[PDB]
């Protein structure tokens, strides 16, 4: 092995000599510590490096070893229930390797175990032609996800040798012949953070993910490969949305990204994730998650790594043909970061201090997560869902993060204070908030229900601001001033707002609404204002008509909380309604 | 082409090679790392057998000691061929659409040529974009530089699509092509460009040059002079009519303000290099007409207004370069305005060469005006009550009012996919005025025959 | 080593030097036979780059020395430091015995694993209803105050110096009080009301001088960050950190960061702030499995009274939650002014409630932050109006937001309110106000 010496020490900067065969972003270990760095310059044969952890107490003379690759995920069997840091270091493994409660300089870890016994279940036969992506076999990692192992990039030719058996992610499970000879396959690949796992095809994201949140799947939808970002303010239940979307929504895996938070924010995290349930199984969410935490307290560089760790997993799990969500929260503390490591490296100042490549960082984070045709002979499909938070200060949505993110994003989740203190949830602003997927997903849904959904969704936004315009006419001034057809549309409005947009996440009913649920009660909740308004032209007077419909308003009220398994009692109101307004009418 | 192994040195996005001999500025290289992975670069200095260059796709994974550099002996060329047509390329001007590689008329370079000043010809004529509001009263002439100001919320990209397929001259036996030019948009933008070239058979008269923004800031700054390469190429050398988009600018701007920085270059105003004026003329003079050429070249930039700024550093040096702009506004937008253009701000300087009786029907220049008298008027009335009692306005002062509004419903929002010839466009804004009283006028008193 | 090759303002260079470690710790005898502590803060090849903490004036190079003591800045660490004042560096400044430290730890700490980490759920009494009830203070917070220059914070970091406590009333409660960058006349307020109050004696007090070198004044806060996590982690108490000026520890970086003749960053201060001020705001909090306990109360002063301000801003976007002092107040009379608007902490709720307090926190607090923002906006509005709005519909709402901010709020730098008078307090300020304004709860007719 070839090792350095460190000739100079600067604060995080350090230089060592005699480093001719390492190349640039290679991670090192510096010093008799052996803290974790990243080579920055090379000269040579001097390479310049930043280190992550303190530099206290380290001279010229000491030596210095790089890794030989750059920052690198592990990817195999044993990283799904596991919550890492922004370099993929196993927390927990942390703890039990130092006897500390803290993270200490210059201790080494792998990601995963690699002393763990796994059933690997052989499913291509020798013989068979392989290349980049093709399953070989399987490992039922955890009670809900199946680990699918594939073949690694670079790799083509002909199986020589495969078989069933008790491995470790290090033991050579499959042999493959070619052109350079035989060559041994193992559990486990590395891969580099930075670089954006190859794909066969990038395909457009037109299947609507079914968060069974209605404000979202109905007005705001986004779409399995589609982007959102959420502003998060205090006291506007960003959390418990995330929670929502997380174990509701039609993805096969989770990957939540802490970005360097507030320690006690973060212990949140690290502490609610694993209470969440499993919908389906009625396991542990863990089940079906890998979670990245780091606090503001921690490396810059693990906090600047830390999404595109996250997203490096994302992919992985996105090759083998699974659909996943990727939660970066909060992406506003990851620019700060990325700002730091600019003045760091004495790069020019960009705009308020962001590099000048902020833009650029975070389009091609954005853009390595969507809907693809995977490696692989099968062409099998997979997709990276992300929903980031945005947290700029004072809340000003008008700052280079959040400008630059809705500049990639199509999906926008207005979250806001003031409804939060209006008692509305989820505290979603309909007259901010849009999605630029609500054109395909209407089609999509049209199709798939055989309804005239679109239809009803831009009705009902119609009359959301329709609304907006009529509450300005009731200030300056008089809710009376306003005729029989006005006042009907607030009352639809106020169904519309309270019947279908306030949604109880702590309900057992109301806690996800299904797709066909959310077409069956927006269509009794626009079926009572139309035979309101048919019933307005045949002589009939707004006060008669509320007066005589607090019955059947009450059982919409209730709709949100009936069972799917009995979705007839919802569509049931219709008849009601159309009997009950005939009556009116004599 | 020569090739070297004696990288000496690598700092941020720069090498340094030494020991090297016949390198120029700006001479395209490759670097060929050990591991197998080319990368593309631009010599930024050469200073006596020392060449320090610039890698595209970065510097990160590069070993010095086991990588070479080869010196192609050419800055950023394009291959321009008759073949472009119909077909999608990168900001570099590969093919993007998995078709055969097009064998090359010649290779020339991106930045172009300076124009004679005397061999430059003023532009005519008129050029049909079938939107409206923009043949009168923002009317675009062959050779014209009219640039789109937009926001991010606004539907630039629409009206930009729009335009592609709608854009001819009637009439003429001259070829007209469209050059389009995508600069640092996402996957689904550029999907869609491509999905509506392709849907209306546009694509068949088109030459698009894709460039994402995930791909190298390089690319970006190097997209729109592929483009522009190609379209003089179109040009002045197969006498076409050719029309040229780009979109959008303002990631252009940043791509200069980011490659700037990197450069570690001293930024003149809002961060931004002192030779953005200059780099920006550079692109928009490279449009209009040659004296003896049938062909020309008409610019049609798109630009997202940071913070809506017009005073921006970005839009105002564009506009100190473009004759006239055109305008989008949230107002109109958020009204469901299709387009939302908003014809009192926007200018078209050299309108009054496009609007011609051999060109657009003589009731143009007059019904322009008289339109636009109409509507501004229109708005005002209703721009203060608004905060006195609109009720019913003093005179026709509520008619102003009026008529402003359904001068929007009507005229301005034809729709992101109607095509409205220059003719009919003239019939519906006198519409308007018919409904109006031949009493008040700025118009013609021949009134006839229409 | 007499080998001392340069000396440009603060710094110095050694050459000849083989071993030296960067932060090391070194010390220059002078010709004259004098002293002086430096820090390293670059290490070449054969030379290293030393700061001197009491400057570099009247040295002769040829004539002086320099050794390297083989370490860093550590803190000698004893439970007898209860009681004690020191300085910058954590030496005595009472004339009192010489502790003998149980071990030598470095200021800089470590972080908190985050799965080791505990969520905080202990609730705080500070004795002040505007944070207790409004804006509550939990075990392992970092709950900052922002105020203005001349304004009272000095009396209020003291008022809660003294009334703070826990109801749980264990093990025992400590307070590490460290100054920075404060005056004489600050550091002697301090002094002598610990004394007085007798409060010193459950307190670890830092005192940095406003005269003091800026290296001392940036290594205070870690002097006592490293006492409060070892009487917590160590010896299971409940620590609660208070530091003033903030504002003057920022200030001190920008007079090294400009002697080492760094970069600039944004709005003139170094671009590692928020970082530098993380490592020392996220050294608090609770271990789980450890009984002590950590918690921080920053002061900071906001230059021209604004916000958007570095200083004020990074810190909000590190601490949870954050207590704002007006000047509008201060001259209306208020005791201690606190605007509770703007003021907010981030773990309220898991600090109060039944079990840690009494059942009609949440919902008081709720009215009265709602009840109140009305009043606020009625006088502001009034002056336009005279005011046209018919105080005979509304409202007593100003003479309950007058009354609550002249007799809820100003309670004084004296006096100390337990959670169950301020609950207590609030009703009969929200008497004010009747059922039409619902709170809303039927325990609103349990608590009248």
């Amino acid at each position: 092995m070839q090792i350095g010496k460190i000739i100079k020490v600067s604060g995080p900067l350090v230089m060592a000599e005699n480093m001719s065969e390492a190349c640039i972003q290679d991670m090192c270990l510096v010093g008799d510590l052996g803290v974790i760095g990243e080579i920055i310059e090379m000269r040579q044969d001097v390479a310049s490096i930043q280190v992550y952890e303190e530099t206290s107490g380290i001279g010229p003379g000491e030596p210095v070893r790089s890794t030989g690759e750059a920052l690198s995920v592990e990817l195999g069997p044993g990283i799904i229930s596991q919550m890492f840091d922004g370099i993929q270091r196993p927390l927990d493994t942390f703890m039990e390797v130092t006897q500390s409660n803290f993270l200490g300089r210059g201790v080494q870890l792998p990601a995963l175990d690699h002393e763990k016994q796994w059933w690997f279940e052989a499913t291509i036969e020798e013989g068979t032609e392989v290349s980049a992506g093709d399953i070989i076999g399987y490992v039922d990692e955890t009670k809900i996800i199946q680990h699918k192992i594939m073949v690694p990039n670079g790799i083509k030719g002909t199986v020589q040798k495969i078989e069933s058996g008790s491995f470790t992610i290090d033991d050579p499970i499959c042999v493959i012949e070619t052109e350079q000879g035989l060559k041994e396959l193992t559990m486990m690949q590395k891969w580099p953070v930075r670089r954006g796992r190859p794909i066969k095809q990038k395909l457009n994201p037109d299947v609507p993910m079914i968060t069974g949140q209605r404000v979202i799947d109905t007005f705001f939808p986004v779409t399995k490969g589609g982007a959102a970002a959420v502003p998060g303010p205090f006291g506007a239940g960003k959390t418990v949305v995330q929670h929502q979307i997380a174990k509701w929504s039609d993805v096969d895996l989770v990957v939540y990204v802490g970005c360097g938070e507030r320690g006690n924010e973060m212990t949140d995290v690290v502490n609610e994730f694993p209470e969440l349930i499993d919908p389906n199984t009625g396991e542990s969410l863990m089940e079906r998650t890998v979670l990245i935490a780091n606090t503001s307290n921690m490396p810059v560089a693990a906090r600047e790594a830390s999404i595109y760790t996250g997203i490096t997993i994302a992919e992985y799990f996105r090759d083998m043909g699974y659909d996943v969500a990727i939660m970066a929260d909060s992406t506003s503390r990851w620019a700060e970061a990325l700002r730091e490591m600019s003045g760091r490296l004495e790069e020019m100042p960009g705009d308020e201090g962001y590099p000048a490549y902020l833009g650029s960082r975070l389009a091609e984070y954005y853009e390595r997560s969507g809907r693809v045709i995977a490696l692989g002979s099968d062409q099998r499909e997979g997709s990276i869902t992300a929903i980031s938070a945005v947290s700029p200060s004072g809340g000003d949505i008008s700052e280079p993060v959040t400008q630059n993110t809705l500049r990639v994003v199509k999906v926008f989740w207005g979250l806001d204070s003031s409804l939060a203190q209006k008692r509305h949830f989820p505290s979603i602003n309909w007259i901010q908030s849009y999605s630029l997927y609500s054109t395909e997903v209407g089609r999509y849904m049209d199709q798939i229900l055989q309804q005239d959904w679109s239809d009803m969704v831009t009705e009902g936004m119609r009359i959301l601001q329709e609304e907006e315009q009529l509450n300005e006419i009731v200030r300056l001034v008089g809710i009376d001033s306003l005729s029989d057809n006005d006042r009907l549309t607030l009352e639809v409005a106020k169904s519309i707002r309270e019947d279908y947009l306030q949604q109880n996440a702590f309900d057992d009913v109301d806690t996800f609404t299904s797709r066909e649920k959310q077409f069956n009660m927006l269509k009794v909740i626009l079926t009572f204002g139309k035979e309101a308004r048919k019933a307005l032209s045949l002589g009939a007077y707004f006060n008669e008509i509320m007066e005589g419909t607090v019955a059947v308003r009450e059982r919409i009220s209730r709709s949100k909380y009936i069972p799917e398994e009995e979705l007839a009692k919802i569509s049931s109101i219709n008849e009601e309604i159309k009997e009950t307004i005939q009556l009116i009418v004599s | 082409i020569k090739e070297y192994r004696t990288i000496k040195e690598v700092v941020g996005p720069l090498m340094a090679v030494e020991k090297v001999s016949g390198v120029k500025y700006e001479e395209l290289i490759e670097v060929r790392m050990q591991n197998g992975e080319i990368r593309r670069g631009q010599v930024l200095e050469v200073q006596e057998d020392k060449a320090m260059v610039q890698i595209f796709e970065g510097t990160s994974g590069i070993c010095l000691k086991n990588s070479s550099v080869r010196f192609l002996g050419h800055p950023l060329q394009l291959g321009v061929s008759e073949d472009m047509i119909g077909r999608v390329f990168d900001g570099l001007g590969r093919p993007k659409d998995n078709g055969p590689e097009i064998l090359p008329e010649k290779y020339l370079d991106i930045n172009g040529e300076v124009i004679n000043p005397i061999a430059r010809d003023y532009p005519d004529e008129f050029i049909q974009t079938g939107i409206s509001a923009i043949d009168h009263l923002n009317t675009l002439v062959r050779g014209q530089k009219l640039p789109v100001f937009s926001g991010s919320g606004l539907p630039h990209k629409e009206l930009a699509a729009q335009i592609a397929r709608q854009a001819t001259v009637l009439d003429s036996s001259d070829d007209f092509a469209v050059v389009f030019a995508a600069i640092g948009i996402t996957f689904e933008e550029a999907e869609f460009f491509m999905e509506d070239f392709r849907q209306t058979g546009a694509i068949d008269r088109s030459v698009m040059f894709m460039n994402l923004a995930n791909d190298p800031a390089i690319e970006r700054i190097a997209t729109p002079r592929m483009a522009l390469t190609a379209a003089e190429y179109l040009a002045y050398e197969k006498g076409m009519h050719v029309l040229v988009i780009m979109t959008d600018m303002t990631n252009y701007a940043e791509a200069l303000r980011e490659i700037s920085a990197a450069r570690r270059e001293v930024p003149g105003r809002r961060g931004y290099p002192g030779y953005l004026y200059t780099n920006l003329a550079t692109l928009f003079e490279r449009a209009g007409r040659i004296r003896g050429l049938k062909g020309s070249v008409t610019q049609i930039p798109i630009l997202t207004m940071p913070e809506d700024d017009k005073t921006h550093p970005i839009p105002d040096l564009t506009g100190y370069i473009t004759e006239g702009q055109i305008i989008l506004t949230r107002e109109l937008y958020k009204s469901g305005i299709q387009p939302p253009i908003d014809v009192l701000p926007s200018l078209s300087r050299l309108k009054d060469k496009g609007t011609g009786a051999g060109k657009t029907r003589e009731d143009h220049a007059a019904t322009m005006n008289q339109l636009f008298a109409a509507y501004a008027q229109g708005k005002q009335a209703k721009e203060l009550a608004v905060v006195l009692g609109e009720s019913a306005l003093s005179d026709i002062d509520k008619i102003y009012a009026k008529f402003a509004e359904r001068f929007e419903n009507e005229y301005v929002n034809q729709g992101f996919y109607t095509n409205r010839t220059i003719t009919e466009t003239l019939d519906l804004g006198w519409e308007l005025l018919a409904m109006l009283p031949r009493t008040e006028l700025k118009r013609i008193k021949d009134d006839l025959l229409d």
